[PDB]
RNA sequence: GGUUGGCUUAGAAGCAGCCAUCCUUUAAAGAAAGCGUAAUAGCUCACUAGUCGAGUCGGCCUGCGCGGAAGAUGUAACGG
RNA sequence: AAACUGAAGAGUUUGAUCAUGGCUCAGAUUGAACGCU
RNA sequence: GUCUGAGAGGAUGAUCAGCCACACCGGGACUGAGACACGGCCCGGACUCCUACGGGAGGCAGCAGUGGGGAAUAUUGGACAAUG
């Protein structure tokens, strides 16, 4: 499918709202029906052009840094963090299960261990979001260097699916890594 | 040949009309600024409701001089005025239109924007 | 019990802390009675809900017996009430706090802690071409004036304050002429003697000093000072240096004192960064609370108005998000109780995304 | 080895500080002379046994020396 | 034959009163907006 | 004309019809029965865009529509079948 994390949101008079990023999957073309899934509720739009360096492009496919116009949608209803997905490809979620590996002191991380109730920052693609870690029942501590399956409760929905990698920081200092093994509801 | 307390026209649309050189930068006892040289200016005359106002202290680059700029063949190139283009804190141009010609001494990295926006380049 | 050294030790149950936003001038203080009534209303309702009505009634009648004679024309910025089943202590503070009610084992004293942590004790050196004065000042009040009747000037090897400039050129004798233009040199040497007296007095107390005077006098003194690193402020727009009283001088240096406090809060950011680099800074509320309770934290950095309620139990050392009405107040109490320091950083210097930080001991 | 002596202290585990300097296996080992830790940990020391083999150790006084010791026309503080 | 059909007051100054006199309201209307539906 | 008013008056000049004026701004005219010409010309100007830097181009107050401003006002539709 097609997915593009929204990096920059601006507008051109007459052309509309342009949301630039880097296409991570699929292709985008003039007339493609797309959706904005992420921080807020899903908004369904259509593509009305792709350009780069103030020059119209034939089509934007996975890999390049193309920008895309959205039909009708205004420039305060899209922000950095959501993704332009293909309708139904991905879903906005706020609760999931991960394969979190806590960093050790040698690689950075911390001395202190992860514990249930900890609310670090979660960096999904191009957005950070606070999320409470809930260790799986039968565990109250996760020492640095280990790797366990915890459940994350984000404060607001983030579009994701099983397979997506992310990093866990506590101030710009990386304190862990993870991969979503299952999205919940 | 621009020194401290010399007045310059503004070759751009930052809002300024006349600036006064209050420092030639780039050396302890540095005397003159030619084309391409960075100067500290005070704005003496600004356009109403512009980006800069009268009394700002900022950076500028000299873009044309009455004394002239020499060329490798020995030719000189003189202008009817001394003109400057205002810069920001990082010595980068702050304008989107350039008035009058400039010279090729501005060719490089920082003032390439001035060169591309100039009506004519000598 | 009107002090912080008594509120933290009176451990009653229920301990009720009520904060009312009051006003110093009229008619802004016209709504102070209504604010007090509303706060006591919520106090009564919460006390009845959480405890029994009898224990709510005794507390509220005790508060009313003390607030019935309150004069709202003499209100400061905040009115704090510390009520128990047996005692009620109400104090007026020049600190601004958000109106709230805290019912817990201990009295909510984080505002008193912030007021005491903002304390600045300093010297004021008042210079003039004719004289020098020295004042000791705490925050915004004069401690002492350093006149003839003082203990700190009893055993002095230098000229005691107030120091008159009785130079040979000032009296017109001694072996100097006005056509020699030695006046600037004379002023420099007089200010050097003034700094000698200042250093002699400072060695016994060691507080920062503020230089007050004309710009030129301050200049000469700064060039002549033996310990110019202890200078924290210079004010040159203060009036009546020779006749005005010490309270007037301290009133005039308050802007510079506040700027100094701001500079200290700016400097605290560098130490926070050093701890973050050394991996000794906790910013999550849970981790901060656990470290504070087990006595691992040496410095706390709150964002000056970061109130937060949570579910805190001191058995598993857990802090779940909402209960205790001031989890940050509990963290401050634990940090102070375990011999730590609390710094209440300004909002424009500490981000609201991370409003609490703790530099730990390990 | 009792033992992280007791107290104090967030912590005070030989080693922040305050109050004793005890006992045990001993050839010997201080409730420790230092480094170290947030505190423990850890590295030494005192002390003992072994190796080697002859003089060795530290205070006291005294004489003459060394450092402490930077200036302006030129060596320039034995007249040379 | 017709175009010839239309006109309401109240409250509020005073201890009460009459007058004066302002303010306010009940009506009609809209290229309407907003809120609930 | 519209609203209001018993009326006289008062307020107002969307939609429909008549008249006038204007067509990014300033100026000049040409062609023509008619224009100093909304989707014509020339010169100048501001702005926007293309350029190989020498030079060029453009004007929704037409109908849809966009950005913006705003408390707030619609479709980037069909057909010339009817009246012109």
């Amino acid at each position: 499918a097609f997915l593009m994390p929204i990096e920059d949101v601006f507008s051109i008079s007459g052309r509309g709202t342009v949301v630039t990023g880097r296409v991570e999957s699929g292709i985008v073309k003039v007339g493609d029906e797309i959706e904005i899934v992420g921080i807020r509720d899903t908004q369904k739009t259509t593509c009305t052009g792709v350009e780069m360096f103030r020059k119209l492009l034939d089509e934007g496919r996975a890999g390049e840094n193309c920008g895309v116009l959205l039909r009708g949608t205004k420039r305060e209803d899209v922000q950095r963090g959501q993704v332009l997905a293909k309708p139904g490809s991905i879903t906005p979620h706020t609760k999931f299960d991960a394969e979190v590996y806590v960093l050790s002191k040698e690689e950075g991380g911390r001395h202190t261990p992860f514990l249930n109730g900890y609310r670090p920052q979660f960096y999904f693609r191009t957005t950070d979001v606070t999320g409470a870690i809930q260790l799986q029942d039968g565990t109250e501590m996760v020492m640095p260097g280990d790797n366990v399956e915890m459940g994350v409760e984000l404060i607001h929905p983030i579009a994701m699916d099983k397979g997506l990698r992310f990093a866990i920081r506590e101030g710009g200092r990386t304190v862990g890594a993870g991969v979503v093994a299952n999205v919940n509801v | 040949m621009i020194q401290v307390e010399s007045m310059l026209e503004v070759a751009d649309n930052s809002g300024a009309r006349r600036v006064q050189c209050i420092k030639v930068l780039g050396g302890s006892h540095r005397r003159y600024a030619s084309v391409g040289d960075i100067i500290k200016v005070t704005v003496k005359e600004a356009i109403p409701r512009g980006r800069v106002k009268k009394g700002d202290v900022m950076n500028a680059v000299v873009v044309r001089t009455k004394k002239g700029v020499r060329r490798p063949d020995g030719s000189v190139l003189r202008f009817d005025d001394n003109a400057a283009v205002l810069l920001n804190q990082n010595k980068a141009p702050i304008a989107t239109r350039i008035f009058g010609p400039v010279t090729r001494e501005l060719r490089g990295d920082q003032f390439m924007k001035i060169v591309s926006l100039a009506p004519e380049v000598l | 019990k009107a002090t912080l050294k008594s509120l933290r030790e009176t451990k009653a149950n229920p301990a009720v802390s009520i904060f009312v936003k009051t006003h110093r001038e009229h008619p802004a203080n016209d709504q102070d009675p209504i604010a007090l009534k509303n706060q006591l209303k919520i106090v009564e309702e919460r006390l009845t809900n959480e405890f029994d009505k009898r224990t709510a009634t005794t507390i509220l009648d005790k508060i009313h017996a003390e607030t019935k004679e309150y004069n709202h024309k003499y209100n400061l910025d905040t009115l704090a009430i510390f009520a128990s089943v047996d005692d009620v202590q109400l104090i007026r503070m020049p600190l601004d706090t958000p109106e709230r009610v805290v019912i817990s084992n201990r009295f909510a004293t984080r505002d008193l802690v912030r007021d005491m942590a903002s304390a600045v004790h300093y010297y004021t050196v008042v210079l003039t071409r004719d004289k020098a004065r020295l004042i000791e000042a705490a925050n915004d009040r004069v401690v002492a004036e350093f006149d003839t009747d003082n203990a700190k000037q009893n055993n002095m090897e230098g000229i005691p304050f107030p120091i008159d400039n009785n130079g040979l050129y000032t009296t017109g004798d001694g072996g100097s002429d006005r056509s020699a233009n030695n006046e600037n040199s004379y002023l420099k040497e007089f200010f050097n003697q003034v700094d000698k007296s200042v250093q002699e007095l400072w060695g016994e107390h060691k507080m920062p000093l503020v230089i007050v005077g004309d710009v030129r006098n301050i200049s000469y003194y700064k060039e002549v000072c033996d310990r110019p690193e202890n200078i924290i402020a210079t004010v040159s727009n203060l009036t009546e240096l020779e006749d005005g009283n010490a309270q007037r001088i301290i009133d005039g240096v308050q802007d510079a004192v506040e700027g100094y406090r701001t500079s200290l809060h700016e400097a605290a950011l560098g130490e926070i960064d050093k701890a973050r680099g050394a991996n000794a800074l906790s910013t999550d509320l849970q981790d901060v609370y656990r470290a504070a309770f087990q006595g691992a934290g040496e410095t706390l950095y709150v964002r000056r108005g970061y109130i937060q309620a949570a579910k805190v139990d001191e058995d598993a050392q857990t802090l779940t998000m909402a209960v205790t009405d001031d989890a940050v107040g509990l963290i401050i109490e634990h940090v102070i109780n375990n011999g730590g320091k609390a710094v209440f950083m300004p909002q424009e210097m500490m981000s609201a995304d991370q409003p609490i930080a703790l530099v730990t001991r390990y």
